[PDB]
């Protein structure tokens, strides 16, 4: 409520089986579908999500509004608007002349990163990808080149190319990169994307970039119905030191949502939850429970929240599980809704043919990404695309789904590919009735 | 007078099932009620699952008494629902160099969010 | 593809 232009949304009316990834009463509050920004070093990847958004954000969220003007009487491209996610849903033109007023037409979310080993593991659902290639540079640069066979890998059909930096760059050194860019998304997943011309720094072109945001980029489906599940991407404590007793709050749990609808009041629990050590070093699992207290999507409040975006999930839980991304890792959901918990996993897996900046052997050291858990892993046997790993933490994970996998190179993290869970071992949980 | 006396303990409370916070709030109540109107008694969080126990007091024994009462009250209530208490530190007249040693690691805390 | 298998095995 706490938004009083915003939806007034309603949890005795919501029919989750009419939701759509355009519903107003929740795209005026929260974004609904997820568009990854892509590049190399300095390509201006964070600073075209600032540009559209206003918003100035291990990934990153920004949220923005995009606003078609209902005015016959607009040129192309100046029909379209971006604004932030807190704006109302309509406002009177800018443009001289013009007359009529802009509505929203959609509600994205960018998911900025420094990125790979995210993509391959889905951590991050990138309904869509802006692929940025400074004109500066040729094409490709590396991670350029690495970006996209992992978009070829994560199979995104849709796709942007921005062609950046145009500020600095001479018309006739513009198109001679053009071919390269085209040359290098032929035989790829790619192939057929629009490619648009931007200053980032400027502001050239933006209206385009949500012009086709709009247009190329279809309405992705989604899992209303399900019972929900979220992955905890950053957890909080709310509370500032000092705090008087009644004033004292919930640990936040802050994730984007893969499946259902959270509601205010609903009953939650987490998983795995508290992670103890038996007598004989045996894992032992007690989920957490709780209530949603509220919901957040940066500043707009909600009761109730949908896949896309990052959500803010309130609780009764004691701040001391939250606190500095302590639940980063966990998976939250519906009770009884949620995954099997696992320790072992038996993998189906690829590697990257080139030693980008060899294949398995046994108790190889591995850090492993499941969801958002960065975890400890230890390989217990091989084949040449398939192999097992017994995990430092346990995990909540569904079978089939993807797992990116890396090794201390350079006595450093670097990933070195991905698999498939297609068997594994679980705990039993504990739970005090 | 010997002039009134400022008393403190650390104590450590939590809940991890369903009443989470809820519970905790309603134990350090309770911790609150044990306030006297000569001493009234109060809590400020540390940084979790850590906070802070005050009281002003004319007597040192009426005080410390006071306070570890009142830590017990707690400590049964937090007990009683699936929770956990610990005395980080049972209490002592505070003097201000510690108050101080307190008003910077609030700081420092800050900082660490 | 080839660019794919270019860069996986
Ligand atoms: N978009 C854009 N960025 C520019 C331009 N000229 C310089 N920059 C640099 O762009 C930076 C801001 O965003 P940038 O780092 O390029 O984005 P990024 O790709 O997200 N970087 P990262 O991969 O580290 O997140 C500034 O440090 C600025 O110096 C320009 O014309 N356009």
């Amino acid at each position: 409520l706490g938004q009083p232009h915003l939806s007034r949304q309603d949890l005795t009316t919501l029919d989750v089986t009419k939701l759509t990834p355009l519903s107003h009463e929740v795209i005026s509050r929260q974004a609904t579908i997820n568009i990854g920004t892509i590049g190399h070093v300095a390509h201006g990847k964070s600073t075209v999500v600032k540009a559209i958004s206003g918003v100035h954000t291990k990934l990153g969220y920004a949220n923005a509004k995009i606003y078609k003007l209902d005015d016959p009487s607009c040129p192309r491209p100046e029909c379209y608007r971006s604004c932030g996610s807190s704006t109302p849903d309509e406002f009177p033109t800018d443009i001289p002349g013009t007359k009529g007023n802009f509505k929203l037409v959609r509600h994205v979310s960018f998911v900025d990163c420094p990125l790979m080993a995210t993509m391959l593991n889905g951590a991050a659902v990138m309904d869509a990808a802006l692929l940025l290639i400074a004109g500066n540079e040729s094409c490709p640069q590396p991670q350029t080149s690495e970006h996209l066979a992992a978009i070829e890998i994560m199979k995104l059909k849709h796709i942007l190319i921005l062609q950046n930096k145009i500020d600095l760059v001479k018309e006739s050194q513009a198109k001679e990169q053009y071919e390269q860019i085209l040359a290098f998304v032929q035989g790829t997943v790619a192939e057929g994307a629009p490619i648009i011309p931007i200053s980032a720094q400027l502001k050239y072109n933006i209206e385009v970039v949500c012009e086709y945001i709009v247009k190329k980029i279809p309405v992705p489906p989604r899992d209303f119905t399900s019972e929900p599940r979220l992955i905890v991407i950053r957890s909080f404590d709310v509370n500032k030191p000092g705090c008087e007793v009644d004033d004292l709050k919930g640990g936040v749990a802050g994730g984007s949502i893969l499946k259902g609808v959270l509601k205010v009041g609903q009953e939650i629990e987490v998983r795995p939850g508290i992670v103890s050590k038996d007598s004989e070093g045996k894992l032992m699992c007690k989920p957490i429970f709780s209530k949603i207290v509220s919901l957040f999507a940066e500043h707009n409040d909600l009761q109730y929240a949908a896949p896309g975006g990052l959500i803010g999930v309130g609780t009764k839980i004691d701040p001391t599980l939250c606190r500095a991304d302590r639940m980063v890792g966990q998976v939250l959901g519906a009770v009884g809704a949620l995954p099997e918990i696992f320790t072992e996993l038996e993998i189906s897996y690829f590697l990257l043919r080139r030693l980008l900046g060899q294949k398995l052997s046994k108790n190889e050291v591995l850090m492993v990404n499941i969801g958002s858990l960065s975890t400890g892993g230890r390989v217990s046997a091989v084949k040449a695309d398939l192999g097992k790993i017994v995990l430092t933490n346990p995990v909540c994970t569904e079978v089939g789904e993807k797992i990116a996998l890396s090794r201390r190179v350079e006595k450093h993290w670097r990933l070195i590919g991905w698999g498939q869970i297609r068997r594994g071992v679980t705990i039993k949980p504990t739970v005090d009735d | 007078t010997p002039q009134a006396v400022k008393i403190r303990a650390d104590i450590e409370v939590a809940c991890y099932g369903y009443e989470g916070i809820d519970a905790v709030k309603e134990a350090l109540r309770a911790g609150l009620n044990c306030s006297t109107e000569n001493m009234p008694i109060k809590i400020n969080l540390i940084a979790p699952p850590r906070y802070v126990m005050t009281t002003t007091t004319l007597e040192r024994t009426e005080g410390l008494s006071v306070l570890s009462q009142a830590m017990a009250v707690i400590k049964e209530k937090i007990e009683e629902k699936r929770g956990v208490f610990n005395v980080q530190m049972e209490p002592k007249v505070v003097t201000d160099t510690d108050e101080t040693e307190l008003a910077r690691q609030m700081e420092r805390l800050e900082r660490e969010n | 593809s080839a660019f794919l298998k270019a860069w996986v095995y």
